[PDB]
């Protein structure tokens, strides 16, 4: 999931 | 919880401090655009502001303190709410007029170029009108923006773990509201003033959810017509749904 | 000018009381609904019949009166269902996880299922049903809620009267809390959860009337010509 | 033409 990837750095 | 030790006035500074800078489109005066090209500018202006929504979302006070699934919740609920707010903000300055972009403001009667556009387009004015109406001012529209971060999701979330979870953003939100009445009593506003200027403002928040309801269905109507081209992360989002 | 702006805070909530519509029965089918049809039956009859009594109610709400005919048509087409929906949930405090659609009809999630794209609808009204019980949600704010939704949910669709009477309705709901004791800042606390819990009923009346649209369009029940035309005033 | 209209008038 792109929006879990981008919370995550 | 260094978010629920925070003064009022240092919550307003942390919330302006965070907030995400205006993008500009690739929109070209000498270039025509079709109904679907124009889709597309408006469609690739909000996926690069979705990039930038999500960092502003970990410096919201708190946010940071959920769980990575709490915090992908909340902003599948309450992204396009986020982009429609900051939209009729922006474009608050400009009666009939919605500021996309510094080099892009559109009205209404250019908003009939994409079937379906009218309408919401005609909502987004009217919360426009009533910014303008209540002269909202700036500290208060970035309170706006934390609660429906906060607020939009926090009734559709299992244990008493996911309980505890949302009692922590209750306290957050009292927290903001706590800041929206510190604004207008510095402003000279009566007690009576203040309790009816805080309702207006989270009234409009009503407003803004319908406009995202209305909003994500013109979203998922344009997608499966498959004319404008959508981003991976925008069609992540608009699944979410 | 309107008598609404003159009330009381305590005679708006006596009319606010007084207007209430009664509480009304299901059809007395002796048998747990299971079927689509039986369901959607069922329940669509009685939100017929609650739609008459609603708009009685809204006549003798203060201030709402005194607005054209095409702006009460307005508001209710924008509202209804959102009325509806706190109204269920209202009723459905004091038993939780269900829902009393009426006191010869209390269902819970299980029974959602029955229908298809129901069960998710089912589970936001229960959630909110449990928010306003752990609010100690009052009666009296209950009705107060109720008109705020009427006077609100249209408004921004068109004004000066109808932000009168929302102020008015502001001061009545403060008035309230500090008669119950409540400090200030559990005053301004309070009234900013429970206007909260409005955008709450406002998306689960927007994915009710998109549940609705599509019931329509599978013909699994016929519909009345009246709620035909509250769901189609939302195009 | 509406049903609403009339109800509210009634
Ligand atoms: O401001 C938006 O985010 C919003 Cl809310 C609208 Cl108004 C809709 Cl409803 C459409 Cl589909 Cl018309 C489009 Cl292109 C999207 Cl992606 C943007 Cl950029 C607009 Cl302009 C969406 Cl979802
Ligand atoms: O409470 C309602 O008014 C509401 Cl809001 C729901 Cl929850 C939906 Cl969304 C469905 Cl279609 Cl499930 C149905 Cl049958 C309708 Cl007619 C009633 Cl009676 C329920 Cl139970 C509608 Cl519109």
């Amino acid at each position: 999931k792109i929006l879990h990837r981008l919370l995550q750095e | 919880s260094l978010a629920l030790s925070l003064t009022a006035d240092q919550m307003v500074s942390a919330l302006l401090d965070a907030e995400p800078p205006i993008l500009y489109s690739e929109y070209d005066p000498t270039r025509p655009f079709s109904e679907a090209s124009m889709m597309g500018l408006l469609t690739n202006l909000a996926d690069r502001e979705l990039v930038h929504m999500i960092n502003w979302a970990k410096r919201v006070p708190g946010f940071v303190d959920l769980t990575l699934h709490d915090q992908v919740h909340l902003l599948e609920c309450a992204w396009l709410e986020i982009l429609m707010i900051g939209l009729v903000w922006r474009s608050m300055e400009h009666p009939g007029k919605l500021l996309f972009a510094p080099n892009l403001l559109l009205d209404r009667n250019q908003g009939k170029c994409v079937e379906g556009m009218v309408e919401i387009f005609d909502m987004l004015l009217a919360t426009s009108s009533r910014f303008r109406m209540m002269n909202l001012q700036g500290e208060e529209f970035v309170c706006l923006k934390s609660i429906i971060l906060l607020n939009s999701g926090v009734y559709t979330f299992s244990t008493l773990k996911s309980l505890e979870e949302k009692d922590h953003i209750h306290r957050v939100l009292d927290k903001i509201t706590d800041t929206l009445i510190h604004l207008m009593a510095k402003a000279g506003l009566t007690l009576q003033q203040q309790h009816q200027r805080l309702a207006q403002l989270l009234l409009i928040l009503s407003h803004i959810r319908h406009m995202s309801n209305k909003g994500m269905e013109h979203l998922y109507s344009m997608k499966c017509k498959n004319v404008v081209p959508l981003s991976d992360l925008l069609l992540e989002m608009l699944d979410a749904h």
